[PDB]
């Protein structure tokens, strides 16, 4: 799942016509691109990407499986593994890595209100900063889920310290901040933290 | 290597259109061992093609490919709302093999100006030694927008992180949020903090400002 820096990687995947299959290990870093580790046929013979200096190591092993070993690994290498087959290609799941020197937190969560009063007849935004949590999953929901409408929670930014956080904002007509209340539910399973916050504007 | 260039970049069509996408090789590409991944957000890609032309199983023949040599083509027919999504040119032939950097084949709307909303920093952060000031973008098309933070008039960089939600299923629209991230000394110590939103739905920047301290 997760570990950290200059520890090392090491996965697994399960096992046809071996002389003409090969066996494929591609990563998608969060919100970039495919990118293509290694290729390998049944013999053991080895191909990697110029990027990956020789840090990658992978060979199929007996059992029916094949691996791969990433060495020294940084925070660059944080992404979403997957292996594949080819004679035509396919082996969707994955396997979710996170490379960082944080230590499991629950988030503290801010209100974010306006300076001023609403003005009655328009909208008024409100929210809540989810803020300086790790690892990623978190959840918000509003008034228990009977708000749904006008809700809008952020990808989570990952912050210089390592932590992360997040933003959960919803649009509300402005003469029902008075008859209306108003509370973001934030879940962080991996630290048990489940927090109730309601958040009141004037008027 | 082989290096591949796809284009558009951002597809923006309406369903019942036809999708055209465009995957260029550096150099040739011999045995047309080229594959189409589609993507939706928080979901694992689906092969969609490979061989260039041979459709995976699982997609309906809407769907087919093209080309050889340095170009490439993928071919959406009759576009359904489940088929705006993110698409990856792949080639296998020579090593090492690599990934187009991909094209977002979003939904078409009208232009609409974000309305943009700031926040200041709780009292309760501020007891911690931190404040953050929040800036909303909501509901606006296309998704190109730009923000800048001013502080008593002087342009923030380097200390502010943005991210932008995905085209929303009702309305077709984008919202962002964007983080300015002072230590409280430094906060209490100006007055004027202010978000400036630039966009092609506006006639004129908008800008959305507070003083400390009111």
């Amino acid at each position: 799942g997760l570990l950290k820096p200059s520890e090392t990687l090491s996965l697994t995947c399960a096992v046809g016509s071996f002389t003409t299959t090969y066996w494929n290990w591609i990563r998608q870093p969060p919100g970039k691109g495919l990118e293509w580790i290694g290729e390998v046929n049944y013999s053991g013979n080895a191909n990697y990407n110029p990027s990956l200096k020789g840090r990658v190591a992978i060979s199929v092993d007996s059992k029916n499986q094949f691996s791969l070993r990433l060495n020294s690994v940084t925070a660059a290498d944080t992404a979403i593994y997957y292996c594949t087959s080819r004679i035509w290609k396919g082996d969707g799941k994955g396997t979710t890595v996170t490379v960082s020197s944080a230590s499991t937190k629950g988030p503290s969560v801010f209100p974010l209100a306006p300076s001023s009063k609403s003005t009655s007849g328009g909208t008024a935004a409100l929210g809540c900063l989810v803020k300086d949590y790790f690892p990623e999953p978190v959840t918000v929901s509003w008034n228990s889920g009977a708000l749904t409408s006008g809700v809008h929670t952020f990808p989570a930014v990952l912050q210089s310290s390592g932590l992360y956080s997040l933003s959960s904002v919803v649009t509300v007509p402005s003469s029902s901040l008075g008859t209306q209340t108003y509370i973001c539910n934030v879940n962080h399973k991996p630290s048990n933290t489940k927090v109730d916050k309601k958040v009141e504007p004037k008027s | 290597e082989i290096v591949m260039t796809q284009s558009p970049g951002t597809l923006s069509l309406s369903p019942g259109e036809r999708a055209t996408l465009s995957c260029r090789a550096s150099q040739s590409v011999p045995r047309n061992y080229i594959g189409w991944f589609q993507q939706k957000p928080g979901q694992a890609p689906r092969l969609l093609i490979y061989g260039a032309s041979s459709r995976a199983a699982g997609f309906p023949d809407r769907f087919s490919g093209s080309g050889s040599g340095t170009d490439f083509t993928l071919t959406i027919t009759r576009l359904e709302p489940e088929d705006f999504a993110m698409y990856y040119c792949h080639q296998y032939d020579r090593l090492p093999y690599t990934f187009g950097q991909g094209t977002k084949l979003e939904i078409k709307r009208t232009v609409a100006a974000p309305s943009v909303f700031i926040f200041p920093p709780s009292d309760e952060q501020l007891k911690s030694g931190t404040a953050s000031v929040v800036c909303l973008l909501n509901n606006f098309y296309p998704r190109e927008a730009k923000v800048q933070w001013k502080v008593d008039n002087a342009l923030q960089s380097g200390n502010s992180q943005e991210s932008v939600t995905e085209q929303d299923s009702k309305d077709s629209t984008y919202s962002l949020s964007s983080t300015l991230t002072l230590s409280k000394a430094d906060y209490e110590k100006h007055k004027v903090y202010a978000c400036e939103v630039t966009h092609q739905g506006l006639r004129s920047p908008v800008t959305k400002s507070f003083n400390r301290g009111e």
